[PDB]
């Protein structure tokens, strides 16, 4: 409903996160590979470049307000 | 014969339907893509099955082709400029 | 650097956001298809189900501070 999270923000966050994850290898070998390939396809899906992260997100405190109306937390 | 629908998202994209053997290797699929001028090298290809990842020398009886899907996502990186 | 975010949370946020993206169809049909296959890929990578998003994210303010060392925001 009140989700103020922009798709471009999330998309850039996904590729940004994945890249930093493979950077320190904070996941299984094929896991990292899967994240990389998914990242590539996701970038294509949103028609943006994985390297555009700093352009979309930057450091303006990207608060991806997306609750998806989930009140079933517990 | 097992029904496998090859769905390539990235360019060049395509969606071909083919029948493979239960003991068939993913390598055969990769080679077929290259032979059809749709892929550059097997090394740059990875098949996706509803999240489930496939390997080059993997067999259909190993990864288990889910009947509720039968859709294989093709991921290829073009080496040709 | 001081990335105070858990990969689990992020993973759940991705699959959660993706669900809402295909929900209202805020992306192309082919794009939705791509996000759907990627969804299970990321889920499989972390060994978690997209159905557990509520228990992970909830609504306790998911402050996933992940700068990813981005200083080229200019």
């Amino acid at each position: 409903s009140v989700d103020s999270a922009s798709k471009e923000e999330i998309a850039a966050l996904i590729v940004n996160y994945f890249s930093s994850i493979v950077e320190k290898k904070e996941i299984s070998e094929d896991g990292a590979d899967s994240l990389n390939v998914a990242m590539d396809c996701i970038s294509e899906a949103f028609g943006f470049e994985r390297e555009a992260v700093s352009g979309i997100l930057g450091k303006s405190e990207f608060k991806g307000q997306h609750l998806a109306d989930i009140l079933n937390s517990a | 014969m097992v029904h496998l629908t090859l769905k390539k998202i990235q360019a060049p994209k395509f969606s071909i339907e083919h029948d493979f053997s239960p003991s068939d290797t993913i390598l055969q699929i990769k080679q077929h893509l290259i032979s059809e001028e749709k892929a550059s090298h097997i090394s740059e290809i990875k098949l996706l099955l509803k999240g489930k990842v496939l390997h080059d020398n993997l067999f259909l009886s190993d990864l288990k082709v889910t009947p509720a899907n039968s859709t294989i996502t093709v991921m290829i990186k073009p080496n040709l400029e």
